[PDB]
């Protein structure tokens, strides 16, 4: 009972310590330019022309 | 607004219909919620 | 399995009954669903008091001062009378020995918990295994609270 | 008589719905 | 000796954590400085919708971006036209007591549960032209807090114990079972992979698991309040959780940190729906004092708010082209902002 969980926690948390990770700043980087790539298309930051709004009215 | 308008709002007016009466009509049941400890004779009351 | 619901009818009137008693996880995350609902229906065992007495108690008090429950009515059965009397004998009530006083001083500790008296009331009863008085007085306790929701909404009351 | 409810006696002020 | 193990534990529980302190570089509020800004934002309400009568607790865009689904608190599934407002479907239901709607991806079936603790999936295109309950799926113990389709045969439930299910519509029987937590599992939110999937519970702590292996992959923690609901970036690589705390996060997978806090003073109330918009600029959290927030996903000022409802908002949802917004708050209407 005990002994069985503690094996299966122990186990689960040594398989966690063997992934392979990156730099944060090379993450906060990619989200930065991610953004700034796609802002093209993006209906709610700027307000599209009524001639393309289907709840015009 | 051709006859597919048309014809979409008259099911639109029956459902709004049905749904009125069955919220009128089930705005009168009266509600009761049970609580209580286990083994403290719940099962006879409900009985 | 979940939660268990029957119906029953009364005098002309609709009654649904739900049980949840059997839910068996965090009553806090759910609890807000049944907002609205007319009347709470509470059981206390008497012959199951030597601590049940004080789980029991203070599931109580928590009932009372649950946020969503400021202006529901609470109606209260006491049940396993026909054996508390002969347990007084065996365990007296301080665990004035008699049935009056014991029955007097349980309710009367229950019923000093809710601190909104105005707002809400506590119907109380003592049922025993047989009577076929209970539902009259859920019908007559039912009622009245039906009347004073009615004339509270409209600034009558 | 709700004027002398009002006024002269103040201790019978209240209202009940059961009875 | 049950205390060795328990050391163990400890030990590499610091190993994890000197780790991920080594792992840091910079923060985003540091790199994100001198940067453009979006502005204020100002948005009116479009539409209403009111064919409800009592609480409404879940909602979910349709594939085309055109249809709803809304469950409430009534034997009623109903079935919207936003473009125009019509009633499509009215479905009467089994059980009163509803917490979770979501609508098939090929438009062909919808998926409904609650305190029943079982899970219907009713069909909508059928010869007889009357909604038949197409299946009943059995087997949890506590209640479904929330559920959401991959295809027209496989589904994915959120369950009240400590448990999340991957269920053969055909055969009814369960397939794969992840048990990895400690206490309610409360939302959950597909990749758009769909090899992955993330699921919130009220340990504080979020988990990652992948469908096929059935295994847990890593476990974030930060919140010291149970979180309420999860979704996922665009991109694929990060998701934001809301908590009673009053204070979203957003994690990222392969810095295996936590990146940005958003917090004020002013907000004290719980978060119950937490979206992210197309392009991933704005993020959408419904809280309980009446009121929605736009957050600038990379800086810490707050955008413009949303405030015109009457009660606590429970559900909101963001279209699949990006054109509006629907909010479903505990009063019976239904707001599409735009």
């Amino acid at each position: 009972a005990s002994i069985a969980q503690a094996r299966k926690l122990v186990e689960q948390l040594k398989m966690e310590a063997n992934i392979d990770r990156i730099k944060v700043s090379k993450a906060a980087a990619d989200l930065m330019a991610y953004c700034e790539a796609h802002a093209k298309e993006d209906p709610l930051l700027t307000p599209v022309p009524a001639s393309e709004n289907p709840f015009r009215e | 607004l051709s006859a597919e308008d048309k014809a979409a709002v008259e099911r639109s007016k029956m459902i709004d219909r049905n749904l009125r009466e069955d919220g009128e009509k089930a705005a009168r049941e009266v509600k009761l919620l049970l609580l209580g400890a286990g083994e403290s004779g719940k099962s006879t009351i409900v009985k | 399995t979940g939660i268990v619901e029957t119906h029953f009818t009364f005098k002309d009137l609709h009654f649904k009954m739900f049980d949840v008693g059997g839910q068996r996880s965090e009553r806090k995350k759910w609890i807000h669903c049944f907002e609205g609902v007319t009347a709470i229906i509470f059981c206390v065992a008497l012959s199951d008091y030597d601590n049940r007495m004080h789980e029991s108690m203070k599931l109580f008090d928590s009932i009372c001062n649950n946020k969503w429950f400021t202006d529901t009515s609470i109606i209260l059965f006491l049940n396993k009378k026909d054996l508390f009397e002969e347990k007084i004998k065996k365990s007296p009530l301080t665990i004035s020995n008699t049935y009056e006083e014991a029955a007097a001083y349980i309710q009367c500790q229950f019923e000093d918990l809710n601190k909104r008296k105005d707002t809400k009331e506590i119907y109380t009863h003592f049922t025993c295994a047989t009577d076929t008085k209970n539902v009259q007085f859920v019908f007559d306790a039912v009622t009245d609270v039906i009347i004073k929701n009615n004339l509270k909404d409209c600034g009558l009351f | 008589p709700k004027l002398h409810i009002i006024l002269f006696q103040p201790q019978k002020n209240v209202v009940s719905h059961r009875a | 000796e049950l205390d060795q193990l328990r050391q163990e534990a400890e030990q590499l529980k610091n190993q994890i954590r000197d780790a991920r302190k080594a792992c840091a570089d910079a923060t985003l509020s540091q790199i994100t400085n001198n940067i453009d800004p979006v502005g204020r934002i100002q948005m009116r309400t479009r539409r209403t919708l009111r064919g409800h009568l009592a609480k409404i607790y879940a909602m979910h865009w349709g594939t085309d971006s055109r249809l709803l689904v809304s469950a409430s608190q009534d034997g009623k599934l109903i079935i919207w036209d936003s473009y125009t407002t019509n009633k499509v479907h009215a479905i009467p239901l089994r059980s009163s007591w509803v917490m979770t709607c979501a609508y098939a991806p090929s438009g062909n079936y919808v998926a409904c549960g609650g305190l029943d603790n079982i899970c219907s999936i009713y069909n909508l295109k059928t010869r007889e032209g009357n909604v038949r309950v197409s299946r009943e799926l059995a087997g949890h113990t506590g209640y479904l807090s929330c559920c959401r389709f991959l295809d027209d045969n496989q589904i994915v439930t959120s369950s009240g114990d400590t448990t999340c299910a991957l269920w053969d519509i055909e055969t009814g029987q369960q397939t794969t079972t992840f048990t990895g937590h400690t206490g309610d599992v409360m939302s959950l939110s597909l990749a758009p992979d769909t090899r992955l999937f993330v699921s919130g519970a009220c340990d504080a702590s979020a988990k990652l698991w992948d469908v096929r292996e059935g295994m847990c992959r890593q476990t974030f923690t930060g919140h010291e309040s149970d979180i309420n609901a999860i979704c996922f970036f665009p991109n694929g690589n990060a998701f934001a959780t809301g908590s009673d705390d009053a204070t979203c996060r957003l994690f990222d997978l392969r810095a295996d940190q936590e990146l940005m806090t958003y917090s004020h003073d002013n907000i004290i109330c719980g978060i119950t729906s937490v979206s992210f918009s197309k392009s991933g600029r704005l993020l959408l959290a419904g809280y309980d004092d009446f009121n929605c927030n736009v957050w600038d996903a990379l800086k810490a000022d707050r955008a413009g708010v949303l405030a015109g409802h009457d009660n606590r908002v429970s559900c909101l949802g963001v279209t699949d082209d990006g054109m509006a917004v629907a909010t479903g708050s505990w009063d019976s209407f239904l707001k599409i902002w735009n």
